[PDB]
């Protein structure tokens, strides 16, 4: 079985005026279908960092990143048609619904909008009957979900989740996690899933924790 | 275009201020273009109204033709057939109880004036009525015109020649007032001309003629000038705005970038969204124009045509949508993480 | 001794187009000097709502809420002189530096801005040498941090923290509401700290449970 | 200003591109101003020049003195001491290559002429040099000039009269082309009239004398109407712009008011951050108005003074500030909660 996404000896810099931070260091990671893998560190060790090369939202300083089959495809294409995140923030484009925020994808991916795997994805994430609110008619929490349930719209093959679980109750969570795993074995998905609750690790399969950009 | 459509029901309001902006513009450019295009006409109306296709002028150093310096000799009539003689002169005319310079155009007898002006050239003189009115003279008086006395046969609309109202006489009234043998100043030909001039005619599209009225010149400078100055500032300070406009985007592209967007598709959202905004302010800039312009024509002068109001519009949409350009082509040239730092 | 918060039997109603929604119903809280009460509940039963009228962010739709000592003042003098926010996400001003985000609240406070405490609440909350970041190269939980030195910057009587250890590590999460006890009690501050990590109560004197508008 | 001033460093492109607009709009006004000021001076330049206090006129039906219809008697003249006698007509002149016609000022003998123009009142006839050349000739050749036989005695710079360019001449030879006794048109006062006018007399400052040019009048309707629309479009122009760019401050405005910012706090912050945004731009768009400006007075006419430029400048800020308040007043309207669902 060949990984869906191999981070090869992969590094961040970043100039602070006139030093350096060395954001992530020699990073080293390569996941295969079906796995699900939390991320772990103190706050500002190289956890987003290590999803935003992950998710070719940058390239890397140093290293390469390779999602396999999609080899031969630019940054964009790749997120567009292999990527799902659900970003550290929820990222909601403000005059959309909770059922557009997922319907846009659908369009961007150049296909008709699915009104009803919305509907359904917005249930399972426990926002049933909310599809038609205002992102400032929604709180903090059901805010992540809509950005968690936009994230499980596509059929992309890689899964990056920031703290996914952050402004949550403890009922939640574990749903929301339990969620994840459950696409994540039921469709071979490759899963990266940051977070905290190191209750959590329950539900992966592997995981990394993270100090000073490093992995450990 | 998904989320630019809707943008524009989420926020009604801001849209109406953008297109405002864009309307005052298109409104700004319709006016003085018509205001600048009605002094023009202050030396041009009155052989404008009179239509010709041709008119054959007079030199002899082989020159530039000039109202001023050219003249039809009784013989020269002739020598071009299906054409009307016309006397252009500038001459003082003066009642009893006022005085101005004025300019006297002369026609053939009978000849039917435009439209514009109305009427037939009869025997004497036909006076503006704002002319007649300042003079304080009817039809039927006697004026001082180039020192002979003429009779006001009756009184006509206003057309212009070099920033005077043009009153009009007959061939030899106007040979009186202007002290010449010639029947005119040039030859009027409604048709195309079936014949070629000699080394002293010279024959001039309607357009060229304008170059032969000395006043003309020295002004057609000035007015280019501020048309000019007009749609270069103009189209810098749209292709600016719609700029910064597109700007306050920034963000939901950055967003739609990480989640995958192409630049076609972002583009195609911007512009999307922009060719509607503009599109309705430019229509309504240029319909507050025209109504409110030809609202306007007298106390005022204000020449409109057609390719003067779509003729700018057109020309905002065309760099509105240029400077949305500018600013998607902005963001999506750099890594979405970076465009994610102006996200706060 | 007198409470120093009146939240006097109030509501939040929202138009939901035609419907309503009833965010807040009929809360009755009192909190005084020296107290940290938790607030608590599932995602989207009233928390927030509940500390934006505390915060006076909003008139209640229905009943009172009644700062004591800055009663015959408006809304905003209230705020400025007696309240401290930790915003539920950082709301950080983006051309600041970490430092400037709080000298920023002595210049609106109208007094010439103490470069020296703020570096030393910026040490406290664990982000010493850091207080020349701009937004954009900091991370999410210091963000977060930023926001919780900022509140701590005033001379208030009432402190609101919206889940302020949401993006942090539980190394950090225990020293922030540890900071947020200490500060409360030597200054007899009344604090209302929303969280979901139960395990928090701990550190407070008591603690209010939020289910549909309503508490428990 | 803690914020306002910061925002500035922290994205000095931006800003840059504001100042743009705002310049770009002073451009077009100081512009467009000069570029009008320039046409109304095709009518009043010369008797600008000869800068008079009063100018005494003559109309017996106690009617609005015109140029056109007055003259002073040479006994008339000596009723007003101090005064000069200028005449003012406007005739054909003829060389033998060309013709036109051309306003023909008369004073007596040895009259210093305007700077502007330059030189004295000599004997017979001082030629704009660009009319000399139009006609083809020199000092010392012949013109006809109202059918008299006159002497170009020299050529001069041009001041202007209804729409064409001045040629000077010695009273006698003024009377001799007008065809009148009369000495002159207008007498020419430079202090203060230290006598009363009879029944059929009338001074005028020179401000009023203009409304005594007919061409003038006719005109100045067409020159306010753009002047007009041009400062309106403008203003709703400017005060729209600064409120859909202070209006991406909502954001971190409501947040300040959240933390305890006073309205007038917010107020002060919006202001002194535009106060220098537009400062900068009017600033700068005044001075590429001058220089570029000055840089074009010929071969274009463009009259421009300093409450010219310094005049619309202070309208632009000030109109400016404005819209700034009209967006902040907007976001501090509203409770603190309301703005932050603006913040996403
Ligand atoms: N753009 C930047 N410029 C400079 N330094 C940066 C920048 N971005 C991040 N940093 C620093 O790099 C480190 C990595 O940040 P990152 O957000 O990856 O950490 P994290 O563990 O994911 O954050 P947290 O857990 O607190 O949400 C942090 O120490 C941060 O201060
Ligand atoms: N402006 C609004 N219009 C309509 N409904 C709203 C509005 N604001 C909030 N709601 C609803 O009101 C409820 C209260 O939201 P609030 O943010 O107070 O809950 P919370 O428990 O603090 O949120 P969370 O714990 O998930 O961060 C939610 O159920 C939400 O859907
Ligand atoms: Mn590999
Ligand atoms: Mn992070
Ligand atoms: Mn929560
Ligand atoms: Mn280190
Ligand atoms: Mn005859
Ligand atoms: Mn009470
Ligand atoms: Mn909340
Ligand atoms: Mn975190
Ligand atoms: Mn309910
Ligand atoms: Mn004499």
């Amino acid at each position: 079985a060949a990984p869906v996404l191999s981070i090869t000896n992969a590094s961040v810099v970043y100039p602070d005026g006139i030093s350096t931070v060395t954001a992530l260091d020699s990073a080293n990671v390569e996941i295969f279908p079906g796995e699900l893998v939390a991320i772990v560190g103190e706050s500002g060790s190289g956890k987003s960092t290590l999803l935003s090369i992950a998710g070719f939202l940058q390239e890397p300083t140093s290293g390469t990143v390779t999602l396999h089959g999609a080899e031969g495809l630019d940054a964009t294409s790749t997120r567009r048609e292999h990527i799902g995140f659900v970003f550290q923030q929820p990222n909601l484009l403000g005059s959309l619904t909770a059922r557009e925020q997922l319907l846009i994808t659908d369009h961007l991916r150049g296909i008709k909008p699915r009104k009803d795997r919305a509907d359904e994805l917005l249930a399972r994430v426990g926002l049933k009957g909310l599809g038609g609110r205002r992102v400032a008619q929604l709180s903090g929490g059901q805010r992540q979900r809509v950005n968690i349930a936009r994230a499980l719209m596509g059929n992309p093959q890689l899964l990056l989740a920031d703290e996914p679980t952050s402004a949550l109750d403890a009922r939640l969570s574990k749903e929301i996690v339990e969620l994840l795993r459950d696409v994540t074995k039921e469709f071979a998905l490759a899963t990266l899933m940051v977070t905290h609750d190191r209750s959590q690790l329950a539900y992966a399969d592997r995981f990394v924790e993270m100090a000073d950009g490093k992995a450990l | 275009m998904f989320l630019g459509i809707r943008d524009i029901r989420a926020a009604a309001g801001r849209f109406a201020l953008i297109a405002s902006v864009v309307g005052l513009i298109t409104l700004l450019i319709v006016m003085l273009t018509g205001l600048t295009q009605g002094l023009g006409k202050q030396n041009t109306s009155a052989i404008e109204a009179l239509a010709p296709h041709s008119v054959v002028f007079t030199t002899a150093g082989g020159s530039s033709p000039e109202f001023t310096s050219s003249e039809i000799s009784e013989q020269q009539a002739e020598r071009w057939k299906d054409s009307t003689p016309l006397g252009v002169s500038q001459t003082r005319i003066e009642s009893d109880q006022n005085a101005n310079t004025t300019a006297v155009m002369g026609l053939p007898e009978g000849t039917p004036l435009p439209d514009s002006v109305g009427g037939f050239i009869e025997q004497g003189a036909l006076l503006p009525a704002e002319l007649a009115d300042f003079l304080h003279v009817r039809a039927g008086d006697h004026i001082t015109l180039g020192g002979a006395t003429v009779t006001v046969a009756g009184t006509v609309k206003t057309e212009n020649y070099s920033h005077t109202p043009v009153v009009w006489v007959d061939t030899a009234t106007w040979q009186l007032v202007s002290h010449t043998k010639a029947v005119g100043t040039v030859l009027l030909l409604n048709q195309e001309p079936t014949i070629q001039p000699q080394d002293n005619e010279v024959v001039t599209d309607l357009k060229g003629a304008f170059q032969a009225m000395p006043a003309y010149k020295s002004e057609r400078s000035s007015l280019l000038s501020m048309q000019a100055f007009l749609y270069i500032i103009s189209a810098l300070v749209t292709v600016a705005f719609l700029t910064v406009w597109t700007l306050q985007r920034t963000r939901d592209i950055a967003v739609l970038a990480a989640l995958g967007a192409s630049k076609r598709y972002l583009l195609i959202d911007a512009l999307g969204q922009a060719a509607i905004i503009l599109a309705a302010g430019v229509a309504l800039g240029a319909g507050i124009g025209a109504l409110l312009g030809w609202l306007i024509a007298g106390s005022v002068p204000f020449s409109l045509g057609w390719v003067s109001v779509l003729g700018p519009a057109l020309g905002i949409w065309l760099l509105g949508l240029i400077g949305a350009t500018i600013a998607v082509r902005n963001v999506t040239k750099v890594d979405p993480q970076i465009a994610l730092g102006a996200t706060a």
